[PDB]
């Protein structure tokens, strides 16, 4: 509904129709692939 | 302690690593060659042996998803059931609304 | 285990520690670190090892800090970043005790699979 | 991929037992920023930086051979810092082949 | 070659890879062909795709349904949990 | 083969994340069900001011 | 020349004059100076001031200062 | 002489020089826009003068893109040392490329006198019609730059074309990289200049192209049919540089040299056929969003494999070297630092997220992390590796630990938290906002001011 | 945001949940209003509630 | 020991800011009258007649430098006979203690070693096929859901009321059916 | 501080005379850094900014404990009804 202070909201928040709920669902599944991205990618920055 | 040496001692002789088989055309060095280099080359990486390199990176697998588990089940808790949602009064007005 | 199974024109050292060694060093002076494991001044070479007589292709390795500090050194005498020490003393060892090597790591993959996911949950 | 040139073990084989590997420093030296005399001059302090140049040293080897100081890509041989006018003669880049013909040849 | 490694197409195939810029041309059309009929034959084919009468249901589809379906699982699953807003307040 | 450490190291970091998806997700399909926090018949228009 | 070799010889010899590193240092401060007298002249043009109070447009408390 | 001279290295100098000139004002303004952002309220900007914020947004964006960031990765170091890459004496065209440099200065005096002189209002750098067609002469002003910006850029895109026919050498991936912008500069800058033709026909010809009947749509297919191909012209100069230094610096020869080109390649073709992931909100065709969405995730695929060559670059190398020159750290920290904005790039690619965070500081901090930070620290690092060569002093910044610690974190205090206000939602190209997102507005606007306290200590 | 704080409960049920809501400040002038007041509004709030009052009571009939 | 204590007198503190005197106690804006330096400013910078009045580039002071003979000055090598054989001995830089001031003693040891390749070609041809393929999958993995949000949006609904909305500098305007 | 001489695993490895070199540590040394004051207040401070990026600064609150009693009241008393643990949270 309204912003709130100091929250992430880490892809979206307070959805209220099934097209919100199915944009917060969608970020939320490729956010773990991201990580996987990063992760797997940052761990052999090294000599 | 005597099974601590025991098992110690057979994971040890089974892991010993057997010469690579080169994916590289390399020569054969000449027979009776020693050491013919120095400590001062540029270090090359001390690299473990593949079987030592599955066992210790499998049992750290096996570690983090047990510790995983044991987190689940002792640290953290379930949700209890959510309260009784009743039938409560809403607010007469809204505090914006012209009087 | 470049040494042991790859190649064999390179000198082998002798471990000395499977632990690092913490010395006090100041910036502006010379350090020599023993490249065999058999000098009786560690970290240090001490005048009668392979590497202060120059045998069998060890020599000291030169050193110098670029400000006044405690420093970890290594102890094993074959971590990638030696005379320092990065993690190899362990590596190295559990080469040489790959179950003892699988207790540490399990036991340190557990505490962290635990915060991780005590926080996250 | 490139994987280092072939060696035949034959090239291997040492004339003298006890041959080890050439312990030369290639550490060119000690440096820092280039340090011009007061006394010199325009002309002066640009003979001085011409005579600092690393691209411009070597290192001898036990033959009289010398190992020049190299580089992946030619920006590292111009004269530091740049000159007007870099490349007069035009570098150049040695192909290898194993074709030959007969007149350069004397029987 | 879709998701071939083109080494081993090089090393089993050797004469069908003899001339490799004919080969790169080939992996060029048959990938473009591939491309070419998405569009045209798993997309653009009007008024097809609804039959959900037929929602394919595979081995592992069955594996699963049966062995709820041995136990009550599946019942329990099926049935509807709530179909009330309110809880009575005593 | 360290590259796989990697590999290892983001699968357990990504499935984190698949967790509290999953729980989130439960969690949603019982707001409109049972969470006292939903309200019906309870929004009442404001009017212009 | 030798004087000629080296492209900006004086300032690679490190004889150049100081005035030429004021001059681009000077540049460079008039360059900045574009995005904020322009801001000060605007804000006078139609408030009456150079700079606002910080919450200005907004109601204040009676002993806001 | 200093204006005359036609010396390729000379220019290229120039080029650097002027960049940090015109960089200042962009910097500036940055530092006026995060002040404003710092609380709710009006700071240091009346409420009668929002006019001026939405200027000082629109020239900061127009001014670090075409002569700030343009010049410096695309002028400045390519003409520097791409003929001296090519073994050949001096550039092809001598005459043209003392004539561009002398172009980009022209134009930005023409825009910074507009400032002065003409009312400020801002209709933001992608000057979207019918807004800025209703102004005033300062969007006529802005046009004027942006056309003879158009001249330099293609000029010296020619330039640097003729280098295939007198490359006496090997064209490295570097030399690769410039090709191909230069490529990306012919096709898309006459689309460009057909667009803006049309925005001053309406300003001043009494043209109806973006009033009813006419498609205002229709500008922002022309526009970012150039807005993207730039945004690959601009990063694409970054690419060719860490593969140097990568290279040098680890003494170890470019792996993947022919699939680093053909990745370069590869990124401009998929970045010439995916503008209209900018245009995803405007209600396009259902089968026009699938395929730019499709599109523009492949564009990933290319990116990804130059990543990982870059990777193995730096692992295995020599433990002795001296790791913390700061060519080197900025050279690893580009990696750690794309590889986020790209991420970010592919969460916005999604059309369905992005209806969220379309004109929201996610937005924002995507493209900072990919130009203000990635593009930036690679111009950096690549005039930090050729210090010797170029001959600059008077600076500690060849081996300054701290400079590069304090930026990176800094950076990231400011960006960071721009991609959580996304999901808050705070749109972009605002001055006032909800008192429920200062927190974080503030976080950010502590870490600009510090970022440029950072700045002084280099002298 | 009756979604958010349905989430909060729920998380703070299972595990520890730290918001920086709840301890931070939220507005950088907390510094100086620490007496501060608005006396008008607060008149103006008390009179709402009053009327409120009544008409609830009248609601209930 | 301390490298810095070795060219210690070589390093004379300056007097001068910027190593000028003030111009009225030195001009040296003017040219050097000294014999042979008529290109030099006092101060040693060049002169502006020689590089922008009077550039040589523009026609002033016409000089061809090649003779006759289409010859001009070159300084020959070093030649040494010996042995038989005519020999060239090079030009050896001087020692870096004399450029750059460093006493050029206990230099760190620096072993040659020939450039850090990878082998194993079969395994490295794989990894690339990955460094490609893997992110190939990832794409793909994401291609099915963005079909499906997408039609989710286009997607022909029973709606059963319209309310239109028009956005006018500065405002929104909305139309909405009134009830019969 | 004076250190002490730790001998390590192997003591007869670090029986020799050292003479000017120095001598190997306990680890506890370099975590302190020979209990540097300027160490020990750099390492306080690298908690100090850690505590701020992730969670604030946290320095904040003994000023802000009025205005969040404040807060907190009138959330109990005016918000929207919070259940269970909800109640802890106030915004
Ligand atoms: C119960 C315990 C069971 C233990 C079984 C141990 C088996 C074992 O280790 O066999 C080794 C054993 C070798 O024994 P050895 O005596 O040490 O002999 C070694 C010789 O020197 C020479 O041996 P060789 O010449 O025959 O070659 C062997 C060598 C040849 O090695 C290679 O050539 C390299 C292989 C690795 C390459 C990886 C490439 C990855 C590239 C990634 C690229 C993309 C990155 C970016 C991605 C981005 C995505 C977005 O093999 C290895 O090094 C294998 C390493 C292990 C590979 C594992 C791959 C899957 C991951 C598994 C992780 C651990 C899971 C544990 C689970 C535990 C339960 C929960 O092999 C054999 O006996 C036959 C082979
Ligand atoms: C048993 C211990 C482990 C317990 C846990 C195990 C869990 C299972 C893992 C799989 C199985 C493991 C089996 C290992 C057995 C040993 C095998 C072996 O060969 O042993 C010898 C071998 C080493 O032997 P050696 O090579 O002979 O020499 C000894 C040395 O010690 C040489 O050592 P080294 O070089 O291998 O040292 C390791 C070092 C090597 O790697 C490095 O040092 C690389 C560090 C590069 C850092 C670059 C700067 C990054 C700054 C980014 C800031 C961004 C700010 C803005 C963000 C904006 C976002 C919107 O690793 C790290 O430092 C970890 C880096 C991990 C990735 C970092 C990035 C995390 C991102 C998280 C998500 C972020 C999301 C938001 C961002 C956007 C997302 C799209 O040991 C290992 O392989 C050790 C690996 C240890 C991994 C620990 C990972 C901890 C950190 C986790 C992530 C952080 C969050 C956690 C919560
Ligand atoms: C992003 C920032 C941070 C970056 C950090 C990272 C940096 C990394 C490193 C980057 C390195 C890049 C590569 C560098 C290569 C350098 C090569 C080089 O040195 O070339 C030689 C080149 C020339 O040396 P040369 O060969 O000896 O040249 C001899 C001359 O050709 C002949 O000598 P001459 O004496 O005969 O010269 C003629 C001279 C004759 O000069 C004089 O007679 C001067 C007399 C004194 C005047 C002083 C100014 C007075 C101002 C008064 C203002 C009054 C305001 C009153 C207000 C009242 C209000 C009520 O000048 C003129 O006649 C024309 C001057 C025109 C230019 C100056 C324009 C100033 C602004 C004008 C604004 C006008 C606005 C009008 C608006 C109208 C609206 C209606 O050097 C320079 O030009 C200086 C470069 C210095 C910096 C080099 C880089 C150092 C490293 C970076 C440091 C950080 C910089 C940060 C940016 C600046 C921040 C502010
Ligand atoms: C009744 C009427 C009837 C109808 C009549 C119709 C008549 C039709 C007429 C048509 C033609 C009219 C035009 C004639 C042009 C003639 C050109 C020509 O042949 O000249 C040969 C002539 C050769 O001179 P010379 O007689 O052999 O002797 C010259 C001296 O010895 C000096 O020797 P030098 O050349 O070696 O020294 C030059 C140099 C000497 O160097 C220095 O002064 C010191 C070193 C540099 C200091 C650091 C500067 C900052 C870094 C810049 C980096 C990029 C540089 C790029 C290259 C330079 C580009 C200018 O300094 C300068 O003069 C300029 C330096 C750069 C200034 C700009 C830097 C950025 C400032 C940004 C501030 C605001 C932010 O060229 C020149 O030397 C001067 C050319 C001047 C052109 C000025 C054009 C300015 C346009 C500005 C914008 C205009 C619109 C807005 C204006 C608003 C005003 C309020
Ligand atoms: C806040 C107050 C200040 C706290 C400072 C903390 C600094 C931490 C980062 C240091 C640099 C890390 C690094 O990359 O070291 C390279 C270094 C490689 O050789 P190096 O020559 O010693 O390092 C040169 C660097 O440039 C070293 O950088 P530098 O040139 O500035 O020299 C500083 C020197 C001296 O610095 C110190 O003495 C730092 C002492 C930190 C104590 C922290 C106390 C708590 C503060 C809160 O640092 C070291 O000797 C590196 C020690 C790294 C380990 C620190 C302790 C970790 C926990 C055990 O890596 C290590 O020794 C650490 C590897 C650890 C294993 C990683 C994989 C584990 C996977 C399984 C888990
Ligand atoms: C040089 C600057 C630059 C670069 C490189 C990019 C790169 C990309 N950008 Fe761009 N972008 C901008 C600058 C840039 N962008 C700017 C300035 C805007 C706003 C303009 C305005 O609106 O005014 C913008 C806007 C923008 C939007 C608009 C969002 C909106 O308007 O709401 C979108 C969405 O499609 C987008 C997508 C992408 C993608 C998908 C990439 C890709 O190139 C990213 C590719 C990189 C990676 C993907 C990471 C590396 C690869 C791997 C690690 C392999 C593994 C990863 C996977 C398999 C996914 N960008
Ligand atoms: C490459 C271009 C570039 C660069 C460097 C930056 C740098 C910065 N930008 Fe950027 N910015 C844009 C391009 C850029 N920006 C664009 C295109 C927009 C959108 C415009 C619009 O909305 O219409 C935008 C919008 C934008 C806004 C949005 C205002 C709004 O529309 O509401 C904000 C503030 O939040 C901001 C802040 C900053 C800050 C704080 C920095 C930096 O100050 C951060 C700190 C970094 C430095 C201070 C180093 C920079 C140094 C140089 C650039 C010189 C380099 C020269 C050499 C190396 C020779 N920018
Ligand atoms: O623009 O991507
Ligand atoms: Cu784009
Ligand atoms: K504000
Ligand atoms: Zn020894
Ligand atoms: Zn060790």
């Amino acid at each position: 509904d309204i912003p709130w202070p100091a929250r992430t909201d880490w892809g979206g928040h307070d959805p209220a129709t099934p097209f919100a709920e199915l944009m917060i669902n969608t970020h939320s599944m490729f956010w773990p692939v991201a990580i996987f991205i990063y992760v797997s990618a940052i761990y052999m920055v090294k000599k | 302690a005597a099974v601590r040496s025991q098992i110690e001692a057979a994971v040890y002789k089974w892991t010993r690593p057997r010469p690579p088989r080169l994916g590289v055309a390399v020569p054969r060095s000449p027979p009776g060659t020693g050491i013919l280099f120095h400590t001062n080359m540029q270090t090359i990486r001390y690299s473990l042996s593949p079987k030592v390199w599955v066992l210790v990176t499998g049992a750290a697998l096996v570690g983090v998803f047990s510790g995983q588990r044991f987190a689940q089940t002792v640290l953290l808790s379930k949700n209890p059931p959510n309260p009784p949602r009743y039938r409560e009064k809403p607010p007469v007005r809204h505090p914006h609304t012209p009087d | 285990t470049w040494t042991e199974i790859w190649w064999e024109h390179d000198p082998t050292p002798k471990v000395a520690q499977y632990r690092p060694y913490v010395c006090t060093v100041e910036s502006g002076k010379v350090y020599w670190w023993c490249a065999c494991g058999e000098s009786k001044t560690q970290p240090w070479v001490d005048g009668h090892c392979k590497c202060s007589k120059r045998e069998g292709g060890f020599r000291p390795r030169r050193w110098e800090p670029e400000h006044d500090g405690v420093r970890l050194f290594c102890g094993c005498k074959s971590c990638f970043s030696s005379p320092t020490w990065n993690g190899g003393c362990f590596t190295k060892w559990m080469q040489s005790n790959p179950a003892g090597g699988m207790l540490y790591c399990f036991a340190a993959a557990f505490g962290f699979g635990t915060l991780t996911v005590y926080r996250k949950f | 991929i490139y994987e280092g040139q072939t060696v035949q073990e034959s090239e291997l084989i040492p004339q003298e037992d006890d041959w080890v590997i050439e312990e030369t420093n290639f550490c060119l030296g000690r440096n820092c920023y280039v340090r011009f005399r007061e006394e010199d001059d325009l002309a002066r302090r640009a003979l001085h930086q011409m005579d600092s140049q690393l691209n411009k040293m070597h290192t001898r080897l036990r033959d009289g051979t010398v190992i020049p100081y190299m580089s992946f890509h030619p920006d590292e041989m111009v004269d530091r810092p740049a000159p007007i006018h870099t490349f007069s003669e035009k570098p150049l880049l040695k192909w290898t082949w194993d074709e030959t013909y007969e007149e350069a040849y004397d029987d | 070659s879709i998701f071939t490694p083109m080494d081993w197409m090089f090393y089993y195939f050797p004469n069908y890879s003899r001339d490799k810029v004919a080969l790169m041309a080939r992996q060029i059309k048959i990938h473009f062909a591939i491309g070419f009929a998405l569009v045209f034959l798993v997309y653009h084919p009007p008024y097809k795709g609804a039959d959900y009468g037929n929602f394919h249901k595979s081995p592992l589809y069955w594996y699963k349904y049966n062995q709820l379906e041995r136990s009550g699982q599946l019942q329990e699953n099926l049935r509807i949990k709530r179909d009330w807003f309110y809880d009575e307040d005593p | 083969r360290d590259w796989l450490i990697g590999v290892m190291l983001g699968m357990y970091l990504g499935n984190l994340c698949v967790q509290q998806h999953r729980q989130y997700r439960v969690d949603m399909k019982l707001f409109y069900l049972e969470a006292p926090e939903h309200k019906i018949n309870w929004v009442k228009p404001r009017g212009d001011l | 020349n030798l004087e000629d070799h080296f492209d900006l010889a004086e300032y690679m010899m490190k004889m150049h004059n100081p005035m030429s590193e004021y001059l681009y240092w000077i540049a460079g401060f008039v360059s900045g100076l574009h995005g904020i007298l322009p801001l000060l002249h605007s804000n006078y043009y139609f408030s009456g001031m150079f700079l606002p109070r910080d919450n200005d447009n907004t109601q204040l408390c009676d002993d806001s200062w | 002489f200093y204006i005359l001279v036609n010396n390729n290295k000379r220019i290229g100098i120039y080029y650097i020089k002027l960049s940090i000139i015109i960089g200042i004002l962009g910097i500036v303004l940055s530092y006026i826009i995060r002040v404003e952002l710092y609380n709710s309220g009006n700071r240091i900007i009346k409420y009668d003068n929002v006019n001026y914020y939405n200027m000082v947004i629109t020239l900061h964006g127009l001014l670090m893109i075409f002569y700030i960031i343009m010049p410096g990765l695309y002028g400045g170091i390519p003409l520097y040392i791409l003929p001296i890459l090519s073994v050949i004496t001096d550039i092809v065209l001598p005459r043209i490329n003392n004539i561009s440099i002398i172009i980009v200065l022209i134009s930005y005096i023409v825009v910074i006198n507009s400032i002065v002189i003409e009312y400020n209002i801002g209709t933001g750098w992608t000057l979207y019609p019918p807004l800025s067609i209703i102004g005033t002469v300062i969007v006529n002003m802005i046009l004027y730059g942006l056309i003879i910006i158009g001249i330099s850029s293609i000029i010296s895109a020619i330039n640097f074309m003729n280098i295939l026919i007198v490359i006496d050498g090997i064209i490295y991936v570097y030399i690769w990289s410039i090709i191909i912008t230069s490529v990306l500069l012919i096709i898309s800058l006459p689309i460009l200049n057909g667009i803006l033709l049309m925005i001053l026909s309406d300003i001043y010809f009494n043209s109806i192209y973006f009033i009813l009947n006419g498609d205002v749509v229709l500008y922002q297919h022309l526009f970012w049919y150039f807005g993207h191909p730039e945004v690959y012209i601009l990063i694409l100069p970054a690419f060719g540089i860490i593969s140097i230094i990568l290279s040098v610096l680890n003494n170890k020869i470019i792996f993947g040299m022919k699939s680093m080109i053909l990745a370069i390649i590869m990124i401009s073709i998929l970045g010439s056929i995916v503008w209209a992931h900018h245009i995803y909100t405007v209600g396009l065709e259902l089968d026009t969003k699938i395929y730019f969405n499709n599109l523009t995730l492949i564009i990933s695929i290319p990116t990804g494999n130059k990543i990982y060559n870059w990777i193995i670059l730096y692992i295995g190398s020599y433990n002795i070297l001296y790791n913390g020159y700061q060519s080197l750290i900025f050279s690893i920290m580009f990696i750690i630092i794309f590889i986020i904005g790209g991420i970010t790039g592919i969460i916005i690619s999604i059309d369905i997220i992005d209806i969220g965070l379309h004109d929201t500081y996610y937005i924002v901090s995507h493209f900072h992390y990919i130009l203000s930070i990635g593009a930036v620290i690679s111009l950096l690092a690549g005039i930090l590796l050729l210090k010797d060569i170029i001959g600059y002093y008077n600076v500690i910044i060849k081996i300054n630990k701290y400079f590069g610690l304090l930026l990176f974190i800094n950076i990231n205090i400011i960006f960071t938290p721009q991609f959580i206000i996304g999901f808050n939602v705070m749109p972009r190209r605002i001055l006032e906002y909800s008192d429920n997102i200062i927190v974080w507005n503030l976080i950010s606007s502590i870490g600009s001011i510090s970022t440029i306290l950072i700045l002084l200590s280099i002298f | 945001n009756p979604i958010t704080r349905y989430l909060d409960r729920r998380r703070a049920e299972r595990g520890p949940y730290y918001l920086m809501s709840n301890v931070l400040p939220y507005h950088p002038h907390f510094l100086w209003m620490r007496n501060s007041h608005d006396y008008e509004a607060a008149e103006a709030l008390a009179a709402r509630r009053e009327k409120d009052r009544e008409l609830a009571a009248k609601l209930e009939a | 020991k301390s490298y810095y204590d070795d060219f210690k007198d070589r390093l004379k503190p300056g007097k001068y800011t910027q190593g000028r005197c003030p111009q009225s106690e030195g001009d040296y804006r003017q040219e050097s009258k000294t014999i042979g330096r008529e290109h030099l400013n006092d101060d040693g910078t060049r002169s502006k007649r020689y590089t922008v009045k009077e550039a040589d580039a523009l026609g002033y002071h016409y000089h061809p430098p090649i003779d006759k003979k289409g010859q001009v000055y070159v300084k020959g090598p070093n030649t040494v006979i010996e042995r038989g054989q005519t020999w060239i001995k090079g030009y050896e830089l001087p020692s870096m203690e004399y450029t750059y001031g460093p006493k050029q003693e206990d230099i760190p040891f620096y072993p040659r070693v020939k450039l850090n390749v990878w082998g194993n070609y079969n395994l490295v041809m794989k990894v690339e096929f990955l460094f490609f393929y893997l992110p190939t999958i990832i794409v793909f993995g994401i291609c099915i859901p963005v079909y499906t949000i997408n039609f989710a949006q286009e997607e022909v609904i029973y709606t059963t009321m319209t309310v239109k909305v028009t956005g006018r500098q500065w405002y929104w305007v909305y139309e909405v059916e009134s009830p019969t | 501080y004076t250190p002490s001489f730790e001998r390590g695993l192997n003591p007869e490895l670090t029986s020799g005379d050292y003479g000017d070199m120095p001598k190997p540590q306990p680890l506890i040394d370099f975590f302190t850094q020979n209990r540097n004051p300027w160490f020990g207040f750099a390492m306080f401070c690298g908690f100090n900014f850690l505590w701020w990026a992730f969670f604030g600064a946290w320095q904040i609150r003994p000023l802000w404990a009025s205005q969040r009693k404040s807060l907190a009241e009138a959330d109990r008393l005016y918000g929207p009804t919070k259940y269970g643990v909800g109640k802890k949270y106030i915004n």
